């Protein structure tokens, strides 16, 4: 049981979290990034 | 301690005690020392 939990617990987290937040970064980040905030008073130049 | 000014808020007190002919417009419009979060002007109770 220890072997079959060690061989399987990385897979479940990395199918539900890694390869899903990565897909979200590919295909949805801009869509909601446009929506959050003003979309106009965003990406304002830092004083530097 | 906070170079980018992301967790810093500036407050200007004693706005009623400024010299005759002077005003804090240049600093309250966040132009004199541009800070990201802006400057809030308050007027507390005098010692009297």
């Amino acid at each position: 049981v220890n072997k079959t939990v060690r061989d399987l617990m990385p897979k479940t987290i990395m199918h539900l979290m890694i390869n899903n937040t990565k897909e979200f970064i590919f295909s949805e980040l801009l869509a909601n990034l446009y929506s959050c905030g003003d979309q106009n008073t965003l990406m304002e130049e830092s004083a530097e | 301690v906070d170079p980018q000014g992301q967790r810093t808020i500036g407050v200007i007190t004693k706005l009623d005690l400024m010299d005759e002919g002077t005003d804090a417009r240049d600093v309250l419009e966040n132009k004199l020392l541009p800070l990201r979060r802006g400057y809030i002007g308050v007027v507390n109770r005098s010692q009297k």
